[PDB]
């Protein structure tokens, strides 16, 4: 199963991650079996 | 193929369904109807899993 989970929030902040506390809700479940060994961002 | 021909020569359109399992989860379910539900009373229920 390929879980994919996701939030979202507001930010005013550049140089660093924000320091807090969040949690992800899930999104997606993919019923899929691709055994995966690396990725790659698109931007 | 004849329209005229008899039926044991006209065509046929064949169609076979085969249900393959793997070492994989199992991604292709049935219908699974359900029922009423009813409340204030003992029931034994079978929920979604």
């Amino acid at each position: 199963y390929f879980k994919i989970y996701s939030k979202h929030t507001p930010i005013n902040l550049v140089r660093d991650l924000p320091q807090g506390f969040s949690a992800l809700e899930p999104l997606v479940d993919l019923p899929i079996g691709i055994n995966i060994t690396r990725f790659q961002t698109l931007l | 193929f004849q329209p005229t021909n008899g039926v044991g020569y006209q065509p046929y359109r064949v169609v076979v369904l085969s249900f393959e399992l793997l070492h994989a989860p199992a991604t292709v379910c049935g219908p699974k109807k359900s029922t009423n539900l009813v409340k204030n009373k003992c029931v034994n229920f079978n929920f979604n899993g």
